[PDB]
């Protein structure tokens, strides 16, 4: 019924470690991309009529 | 042309020059806004201003004197223009401010008069100097907690906040004889000045040393002060440049003249060999804008400011600009090269030698203070002449490639991108 068995496991154990380091790394890349945005700060001084 | 500096028990520093008609003396501390504090910020200026009190300057023009005085950030300077028959007495009036009314000029009703006309005079500057308040901005971002982001005119908090004691505390650690040479320009001799100097001895706080404090530092960042309410938008931007003494002092100062200024209502200014304006003039990205390569003692600015109407297309205002600096590191050309040495030397020339002493005199003293003497204009040029494009493009490689920047700006700047989209434009994408 599964003749592909041993093969396709073989190619998920592949398959998981390159998505899953794909997966952290773009964690990494993107707070560095948003780095300046999440630190950013604001100031109000009310403008005189 | 000449640059003649002796030192007795003060450092005296001259530069006649025969024809000129009138001469100016004065004396250049080696220390001014990059001194101050935070909550002190403005003690200079506030000196300055009292120093061409109504008074002060009224004992002046009975005398035939003139007074001027600038504040700067590495130095700070007072100076008295005069006939070059009354070169005497403007040293007369120099030492009756420095040291006799060094206590006169400080009176309770000169004070108060004073602060409240640097008071006014500093809004004023906040209220409608934009394209100055950006850029003083941009040295308050760029060199944040350090030295340089303090602003020469001072913050109005600190302004009102200061008091005659305050004046006196900084006079008497920065006005010391070791933080100081005289300056003289005009006309008058090099051994006619340091006779009058020489003659009247008593050296006042000699031996004293001005006090200590933390060494410069770029920070890549920006401070946007929107305001939708202002017809346009003002804007500089610039990466960490040249310190004054640095051996690319003279690349630094070629490469923005590569660039140089705009003004989209001059009809010559259009027609400038730069490549940047057949993007800018289009759409007219611009009204004006102009590059520099600022220099101070532990650092300097390099880059550009500009004002624009075209408020919906300031990205490609941006991203023209920058692609255009892009090219000092891959692909400038021997003629813009040229172009710049030739422009670069007019403007220095028409710097280092106009009509007016008292500028002679900022540029004389600002020098000496730092390296000890002044280079002549002559061996500047062979400097700038020596610049080939293999010079210009490892400067470019260091300073401007994929490097961090920082950008101030006021006025309608909705549409000033974010900072990683200005950031991502000093490169390129390659194989
Ligand atoms: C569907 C599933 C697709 C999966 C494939 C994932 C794509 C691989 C991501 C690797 C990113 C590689 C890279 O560095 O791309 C850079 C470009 C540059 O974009 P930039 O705006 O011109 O640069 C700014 C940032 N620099 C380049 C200065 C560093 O940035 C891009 O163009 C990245 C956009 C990619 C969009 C896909």
């Amino acid at each position: 019924a599964e003749p592909e068995h041993d093969e396709r496991k073989r190619l998920g154990l592949k398959t998981v470690i390159i998505l899953s380091s794909l997966y952290l790394l773009s964690i990494w890349v993107k707070k560095f991309k948003w780095a300046g945005i999440k630190t950013r700060k604001f100031v109000f001084n009310p403008p005189k009529p | 042309a000449e640059v003649t500096q002796l030192s007795n028990g003060i450092v005296v520093a001259t530069e006649h020059n025969p024809s000129a008609h009138t001469a100016s003396v004065g004396v250049v501390f080696g220390s001014g806004a990059a001194n101050e504090n935070p909550y002190n910020n403005g003690v200079s200026n506030l000196w300055k201003n009292i120093f061409l009190s109504k008074e002060n300057s009224a004992v002046a023009a009975k005398e035939g004197l003139a007074l001027s005085s600038n504040i700067s950030r590495d130095f700070q300077s007072y100076i008295v223009s005069s006939l070059p028959g009354s070169t005497d007495k403007s040293l007369d009036f120099l030492n009756q401010s420095f040291i006799q009314q060094k206590a006169n000029l400080l009176s309770s009703s000169n004070f108060e008069a004073t602060k409240k006309s640097v008071l006014k005079q500093v809004q004023d500057f906040e209220d409608n100097d934009h394209p100055n308040r950006v850029l003083e901005h941009l040295h308050s971002t760029a060199f944040q907690n350090t030295p340089l982001s303090l602003p020469t005119r001072g913050t109005l908090e600190s302004l009102e906040n200061l008091v005659v004691a305050d004046l006196e505390s900084f006079a008497n650690n920065h006005f010391l004889n070791s933080n100081a040479v005289v300056v003289g320009t005009g006309n008058i001799k090099h051994e006619d000045l340091v006779n009058s100097i020489e003659s009247k001895n008593l050296s006042l706080q000699t031996g004293t040393k001005p006090v200590l404090k933390k060494k410069a530092a770029f920070l890549g960042s920006e401070v946007r002060l929107r305001d939708d309410t202002l017809p346009k938008a003002w804007i500089s931007l610039a990466v960490e440049g040249e310190p004054v003494n640095s051996p690319n002092y003279f690349v630094a100062k070629l490469a923005a003249q590569i660039f140089g200024s705009y003004n989209a209502f001059e009809p010559a200014s259009r027609l400038q060999g730069i490549k940047l304006l057949d993007n800018i003039q289009e759409y007219q990205l611009c009204d004006n804008f102009n590059h520099f390569s600022l220099s101070y003692k532990d650092s300097g600015l390099w880059g550009f400011s500009t004002a624009t109407r075209n408020v919906t297309m300031i990205d490609d205002l941006i991203h023209f600009t920058l692609k255009q600096w892009n090219r000092l590191t891959i692909s400038v050309t021997d003629t813009e090269v040229e172009r710049a040495k030739s422009l670069l030397k007019l403007q220095l020339g028409q710097l280092y030698e106009s009509g007016n002493p008292v500028n002679d005199a900022n540029l004389l003293g600002a020098e000496v203070l730092i390296k000890g003497s002044k280079l002549s204009l002559g061996e500047a040029f062979k400097k700038i002449d020596a610049i080939t494009v293999k010079d210009v493009k490892a400067w470019a490689g260091k300073r401007l490639w994929d490097q961090d920047i920082a950008i101030a700006g006021t006025g309608q700047i909705e549409g000033l991108l974010d900072y990683m989209r200005i950031r991502s434009d000093m490169s390129m994408m390659r194989w």
